[PDB]
């Protein structure tokens, strides 16, 4: 559970490591995706099968009113769960994490489309 | 600020209402981690240096090394080895280097005649019982005894 | 050769055989100190596997071509980003509008 | 009919959920 | 009615983790912006659809 | 020792269909619940594999080993025991030796001088026990390069079952100076031909041998000439450069494969 450059038996890759639910044959030392990407490895000391997750990343989106209207903005970390964003008001959605936004309950009419039913607006 | 970073993306001093994609945030990877099946067939170096009796120089022993990992870990790293040169790779770099195929040699000579084991050199050791080739890019070591 | 050779060897000429790493492009390290090639430190002006990185060229007339010394100049410059500071062997023309 | 990837292509979610279109 | 949204981290996809590659990309130029300004157009057009 | 024994009955070579036997796990790499494809050297499906016996009769001729091979034995009491591989076979190059003696397996790479009539020889008496007698394989090996040996066992030659009780099989291949051994074992109730249906051989071991290979021989169990050697059958087939598609399942083990240009 840290974003690292790993290497097992010379096999470099980038990600975070976790203990698998998957199970290898006795003699295999690398495992892959349907897209032929090392999705798994078996540590040549402990042999316990490790699944690899590539670190979470993406385009920061930014939500702004008119420059005329304000200098306030909310910063959106798309796809990323917010649990590693402080390594670089806050809320979480299927579409990403809204930082600098007051999460309200009242379902107003839409203006700034975000995803999975979410959209934003500027109000008191 | 993200406010200056959007003004920058747009190359503009005004921005109206919107959601603007920018700055591809990515976790700069925190450190490396490395794994190997721990070394167990280490190359059998004790008998090349620690052995109780070496041969006569006309009978100079030669034995083959293979199938193993070749640590300099107590070799170069003990100062009592009073001479050494690998001529092509720096003496620091042989733990990171590899071999295709190897033979190692063992014998005794006089301290004055140690300089004569250099390739393309003279004196009765060199010319009559231990001679070395013109390209020689194996390695060489010596110690007082 | 016909200048930089000396028959006893022209050992006025020195190089830096070692350093902690490669220097920066167009850098120049004047450091004299003993390079700690081995894991040991060395304190005082000498020690085991700490070596003098400044080492020497011999040059003599009895040495072969390409083993001989060569005299080198390396011209560097930048271009048209900015006002001129040297200009080539051409006369300025008339001007027309 | 029948989340990042190592190279940074991303499937990204819809604006309206599969419930909100049903509600339309 | 619509096709799935996509975006790509074109820099991570063309040479993941490499600064030496990144300085080669910085000779190519606008291709990384362009190759998501196109995909933004698709992404918004799904919402409008 | 070597003694050149000529004492057998005279027969031509036999042939049979390969069915879907002759695939291996192509790389040392896990996948599960996928249809995945490979291009490498493989036994073509439905090849006329050559078919050989021990009986009165003992099929052990010189075979070419172009691009490596598949080998399979339908067996009783461990009659098929070793393998011998090379190109000069007379000490003018290196060659490889792999056998299973009466107490240890031995694997060696040397400038060998193999026999003209090789085998592994055993005491055969009625006193309820069979033991090592003789080891006719080679004389010289004057340069060597590999040195591998098993832990000590006892591996029998006694038994009297009817039809073939066990199927043992191997792929042998020699690429970038390494050798690659793949195997499998499965019990059988089969009388005179290879099992239909499917499996893929696992990489049993890999060896740093370094020898260009052109021909192969096999070692079998047995006052020299005139002899009894037991009833066995085995089958030999080459490898062509061809694509294959594979089913890797929920367990990540192999389910099926397809020869692409069948
Ligand atoms: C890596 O080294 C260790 C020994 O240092 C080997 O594992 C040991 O095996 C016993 C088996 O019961 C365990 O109780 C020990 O805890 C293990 N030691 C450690 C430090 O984990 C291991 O076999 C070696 N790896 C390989 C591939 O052989
Ligand atoms: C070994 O087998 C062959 C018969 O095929 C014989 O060996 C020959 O021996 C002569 C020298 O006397 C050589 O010139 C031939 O080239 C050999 N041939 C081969 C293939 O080895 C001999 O009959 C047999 N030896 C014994 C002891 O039975
Ligand atoms: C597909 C194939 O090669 N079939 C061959 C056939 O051509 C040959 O006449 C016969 C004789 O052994 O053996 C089998
Ligand atoms: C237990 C036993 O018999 N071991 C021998 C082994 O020492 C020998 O090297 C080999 C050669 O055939 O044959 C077997
Ligand atoms: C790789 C190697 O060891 N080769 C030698 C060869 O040079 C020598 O001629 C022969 C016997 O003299 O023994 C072997
Ligand atoms: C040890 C040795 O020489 N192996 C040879 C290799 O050198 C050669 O390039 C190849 C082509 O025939 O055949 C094999
Ligand atoms: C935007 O704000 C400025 C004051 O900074 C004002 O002068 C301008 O008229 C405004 N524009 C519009 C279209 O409202
Ligand atoms: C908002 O709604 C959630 C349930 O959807 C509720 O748990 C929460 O207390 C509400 N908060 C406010 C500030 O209304
Ligand atoms: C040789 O053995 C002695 C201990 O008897 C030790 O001091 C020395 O470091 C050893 N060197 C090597 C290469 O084994
Ligand atoms: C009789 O049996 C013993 C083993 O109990 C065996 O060693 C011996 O070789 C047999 N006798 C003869 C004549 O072979
Ligand atoms: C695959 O896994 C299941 C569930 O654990 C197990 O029962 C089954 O025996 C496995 N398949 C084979 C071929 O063994």
């Amino acid at each position: 559970n840290k974003c690292v450059n790993f290497n097992f038996n010379g096999l470099t890759g980038t990600g975070v490591l976790t203990e698998s639910n998957k199970k290898f044959l006795p003699f295999q030392q690398f495992g892959r995706d349907i897209d032929d990407t090392t999705d798994a490895v078996r540590d040549p000391q402990t042999l316990e099968i490790l699944d690899i997750t590539p670190c979470s990343f993406g385009g920061v989106s930014v939500i702004t009113p008119g420059t005329n209207t304000s200098n306030q903005v909310a910063v959106l970390y798309q796809g990323v769960n917010c649990t590693e964003v402080p390594v670089a008001n806050v809320f979480q959605t299927r579409a990403g994490c809204l930082i600098g936004a007051e999460h309200v309950n009242n379902s107003y009419e839409c203006d700034i489309p975000i995803g999975a039913g979410i959209c934003a607006s500027y109000q008191t | 600020d993200p406010l200056s970073e959007t003004k920058c993306t747009l190359k503009s001093f005004t921005v109206e209402k919107g959601i603007y994609q920018t700055s591809n945030f990515r976790v700069q990877p925190t450190e490396s981690i490395v794994r190997f099946p721990n070394i167990t067939n280490l190359c059998p170096f004790g008998e090349v240096f620690n052995a109780t009796r070496f041969a006569s120089v006309y009978a100079w022993n030669r034995k083959r090394i293979s199938n193993c990992v070749a640590d300099y870990s107590v070799l170069y790293n003990s100062a009592s080895f009073s001479t050494f040169k690998c001529y092509g790779v720096s003496p620091t770099k042989l733990n990171d280097l590899c071999f295709t195929n190897v033979y190692a040699d063992s014998f005794v000579i006089r301290g004055d005649e140690v300089r004569q084991i250099a390739p393309g050199q003279t004196g009765k050791i060199a010319d009559y019982n231990y001679k070395l080739p013109d390209d020689f890019t194996g390695c060489v070591i010596a110690w007082n005894s | 050769n016909n200048l930089d050779s000396k028959v006893g060897g022209n050992y006025n000429y020195l190089y830096r055989l070692f350093r902690k790493s490669n220097l920066k492009p167009f850098e120049r390290d004047i450091s004299t100190e003993i390079y700690q090639a081995g894991s040991t430190p060395c304190n005082g002006v000498e020690g085991f596997n700490c070596y003098f990185p400044l080492q020497s060229y011999g040059f003599q007339p009895t040495y072969g071509v390409g083993y001989q010394p060569y005299r080198v100049v390396v011209l560097s410059f930048e271009l048209l980003h900015a006002p001129a500071t040297v200009c080539g062997p051409k006369k300025s023309t008339n001007l027309v509008k | 009919v029948t989340a990042q990837k190592f190279n940074g292509l991303t499937v990204l979610p819809p604006l309206l959920t599969d419930e909100m279109i049903a509600q339309y | 009615v619509s096709m799935t949204k996509t975006s790509v981290d074109c820099t991570m996809y063309i040479c993941g983790d490499s600064t030496e590659c990144s300085n080669l990309l910085l000779q190519y130029g606008s291709f990384c912006t362009q190759l998501n300004r196109a995909l933004t157009g698709i992404a918004v057009e799904q919402d409008k659809n | 020792q070597c003694v050149n024994l000529t004492t057998r009955t005279q027969l031509p070579p036999a042939y049979t269909n390969s069915f879907t036997r002759g695939v291996y796990y192509p790389d040392k790499v896990f996948r599960s619940s996928v249809l995945h494809s490979t291009q490498d050297l493989f036994l073509p499906f439905f090849s006329n594999v050559t078919w050989f016996h021990a009986i009165k009769r003992f099929d052990n001729p010189v075979l070419p080993f172009n691009d490596g091979v598949y080998f399979a034995s339908t067996e009783k009491s461990n009659i098929i025991r070793g393998w011998i591989f090379g190109t000069t076979l007379d000490s003018k190059t290196q060659s490889l030796l792999i056998v299973n003696n009466a107490t240890n397996v031995v694997i060696k790479v040397c400038e060998f001088q193999f026999c003209n009539d090789p085998f592994l020889g055993v005491y055969h008496k009625n006193n309820k026990s069979w033991m090592e007698s003789e080891f006719r394989v080679y004389s010289s090996a004057n340069n060597c390069t590999f040195e591998y040996v098993s832990q000590p066992f006892l591996m029998d030659l006694e038994g009297k079952q009817g039809n073939f009780k066990n199927l043992r099989e191997f792929v042998f291949k020699n690429i970038d100076g390494y050798f690659k051994i793949y195997s499998k074992h499965t019990p059988i109730n089969l009388v005179r031909d290879l099992p239909q249906g499917f499996s893929a051989l696992e990489p049993l071991v890999d060896l740093p041998i370094g020898i260009n290979i052109t021909r192969f021989q096999t070692l079998l169990a047995l006052s020299s000439s005139g002899w009894t050697a037991g009833a066995a059958a085995y089958y030999v087939g080459y490898l062509q450069p061809r694509t294959f598609l594979l089913k890797y399942n929920e367990n990540g083990t192999i389910t099926d494969a397809v020869d692409c240009a069948l």
